[PDB]
DNA sequence: AACGGGATTTCTTCATTTCATGCTAGACAGAAGAATTCTCAGTAACTTCTTTGTGCTGGTAACCAGCACAAAGAAGTTACTGAGAATTCTTCTGTCTAGCATGAAATGAAGAAATCCCGTT
DNA sequence: AACGGGATTTCTTCATTTCATGCTAGACAGAAGAATTCTCAGTAACTTCTTTGTGCTGGTAACCAGCACAAAGAAGTTACTGAGAATTCTTCTGTCTAGCATGAAATGAAGAAATCCCGTT
């Protein structure tokens, strides 16, 4: 009977729900908005996991790592644009030099 | 104290970044801005502490501060 | 608490063979919060720019349609506006 | 040590300066916003104030080395990592 | 209902000889607004991330010190450690 | 009225409403309203202080948003807090490097 | 082709103004270029606030919210 | 060098609206009615963001000693900013 | 290629979430007055134009004044590894306060009028 | 210098505070848990700190090679009003359509050690 399996999602629809209500973001929440976002959430949160999950593979390691998730980020259109002034931990950095 | 910072140290850091020839006063520039930084990050970070009425800062509570100087740190969510 | 368990069923969805390790975990435990935090956000200052007190799930999709660029944003909707259904008829 | 080391610590993911003496350069730095007090550190919340700081002067090394090759050099000076320090806000 | 009918009265208390043009009264309110906001903001975050539901003075001053600038944060905490007490002792 | 004992002129009143309103929580103190209304006082009457000396400065009697844009940029305690900020029709510093 | 409304003579006051001296050549297009990522980038994140609440109105502070949004507030619209 | 220590003392927005204005819609209808107020809006955070691009971005042409701004700074500006 | 010490899995609980219905309520779809947004036209008329030139500036070498990377060395400094103390975050349990409700007037305010006047013409 | 368009002022009805009085809740004040973080001690283990040696990078003064500022006599086309023409924000109404509210029962998610297991030694 969890919320959650009736929207078909992963991550909670129940939590998010509530951690909607807490931080005051508003006085009344939809019954739709808190599976609609944490629907959102599933998705990004599939959608780094998916290309960082590759680089392990290409970095010969099947083992995600905190230096995976920074070329995943950094090697993706669109992710780099949303996490602009985020630093990853243990992140490193993309190989690139330049000459004269 | 702050000469605890080596040569080599922000050497490998200004090499990381892709610099070839690190001048001289370079080490000094560097001494000097990330004391800049762990000010404006420290003061900031100790606020929230002293908020809390803590005599021990809080991983979150640099993060939050980070979080205000505009670099979200990720990897520490208390 | 936190989301890492989620983070990590997910995980096996989209990738089976592979595995993770703790700080890449902290990481996306991290990331999850922050995404979050964002969209309820501007979802949050949406719901009030128009007097409305109540965020739908209109808001949170302008919401996400503001955050998210380009190409990332049309699979966040695809994956929003197929949820709500999927929960409302079933 | 140039097209060759400066392509071994990109490839690295860890720490550059050495915790020890940056640890104790945060605690004495935190004795002035106290009014001269110890202040217990989250071995934690040490780690993280380094991670940041390091990809700060990193990327803000690099993010001026293209300010140095901009003038046709190839040395960075204490002239380019103040350029940006004003050309970022 | 808008602030430039106290953004002004205070305009002419501190130059009660001095006048303003309506174009500077939108700067003046817009900057008041974007003022209330981040103190009020970072003060929801502060209360937030202490677990309470209350908003002290108490807050609403490491809520200043944390956005307002060396000297501006000096004065304007014993500007409102000073109006707090004397409204209790009303 | 409320901004009376505390002896302001910015509404203590108002502040609290919009601040119980914008849900920045659900139980408001009764300070803080209070606190905010002077501190929110301080910062307007401080800008305009500088803004209307460089007005009288700059041989005019009445305040154009120049003179609010002055008063900024020539406050290094206000340019670092109005960083991410722009006045309307505000020229510049007449500076050439 | 209305990117060609800005003009030589025009950027060159924008540019003047900015402590700029000796301008150069091109920079009579760079301007026509990021002019267009700007309100391009500008006018979206603008254009979806008025397209949220209803209608075909777009106030200054549907833009206003979008210059925030931005990272670049601005003053002397709101309400 | 002659304008410059004449505009700098103005605030008149330097460029013309209605090239501009339609400028805007152009990038809009890409996407209505615009209160001509919030043109003005779209329009002086436009120009100020120019001013202070270039101002920023000279800084990187008299660096490399340079007096004439060149396309080459409004790209490495831009660059150190990340926008 | 042999291992060091994390992930990955089970297996049990204290909570947190889903339930069930009755309600106040934010919300919404049908009316409508009217502020404006868009425009056409004008007489103004400022601006942007187009250009022929030469001045003042940028692009390359040339030849070089010193700076910074490479070592082979010298031995002090980073690591932590505990473990004790304890310096302290963290909880706990209901009095003592303290702020939220709900109203009923009672004023502080937004919005037109009209004289009164500063600083672009 | 001078008068034209923007306040300054004074007036009015109107919405938003305000004080009454409970009613929940929220802060609180030490009593001690359970943490972990300071404390030193004390070694081990590199990683720093040199001290030339000097390659060649950054200059700095020259020259060559153009790119950019400059009125000018104009007419393009941007201002500025004005009056609409009327498309549409916004305010209302009245009733929908709906999330909020519990009161607890139950299923879920955080936690405590333990066999397996993946990069790293």
């Amino acid at each position: 009977k969890t919320r959650s399996s009736r929207a078909g999602l992963q991550f909670p629809v129940g939590r998010v729900h509530r951690l909607l209500r807490k931080g005051n973001y508003s006085e009344r929440v939809g019954a739709g908005a808190p599976v609609y976002l944490a629907a959102v959430l599933e998705y990004l949160t599939a959608e780094i996991l998916e290309l960082a999950g590759n680089a392990a593979r290409d970095n010969k390691k099947t083992r995600i790592i905190p230096r995976h998730l920074q070329l995943a980020i950094r090697n993706d259109e669109e992710l780099n644009k949303l996490l602009g002034r985020v630093t990853i931990a243990q992140g490193g950095v993309l190989p690139n030099i330049q000459a004269v | 104290n702050i000469q605890g910072i080596t040569k080599p140290a922000i050497r490998r850091l200004a090499r990381r970044g892709g610099v070839k020839r690190i001048s001289g006063l370079i080490y000094e520039e560097t001494r000097g801005v990330l004391k800049v930084f762990l000010e404006n990050v420290i003061r900031d970070a100790v606020t929230y502490t002293e908020h809390a009425k803590r005599k021990t800062v809080t991983a979150m509570d640099v993060v939050y501060a980070l979080k205000r100087q505009g670099r979200t740190l990720y990897g520490f969510g208390g | 608490e936190s989301y890492s368990i989620y983070v990590y069923k997910v995980l096996k969805q989209v990738h089976p063979d592979t595995g993770i390790s703790s700080k890449a975990m902290g990481i996306m435990n991290s990331f999850v919060n922050d995404i979050f935090e964002r969209i309820a956000g501007e979802a949050s200052r949406l719901a009030h720019y128009n007097k409305r007190s109540t965020i739908t799930s209109r808001e949170i999709q302008t919401a996400v349609r503001l955050l998210l660029p380009g190409e990332l944003a049309k699979h966040a909707v695809s994956e929003g506006t197929k949820a709500v259904t999927k929960y409302t008829s079933a | 040590g140039w097209l060759k080391e400066i392509r071994k610590l990109q490839k690295s993911t860890h720490l550059l300066i050495r915790k020890l003496p940056f640890s104790r350069l945060a605690r004495e730095i935190c004795v002035k916003f106290t009014r001269g007090v110890d202040f217990n550190w989250q071995a934690q919340a040490l780690l993280a104030l380094q991670e940041a700081a390091e990809a700060f002067l990193v990327h803000l090394f690099e993010d001026a080395y293209l300010l140095t090759l901009h003038a046709g050099r190839v040395t960075l000076f204490p002239k380019d990592v103040q350029l940006a320090r004003r050309i970022r806000g």
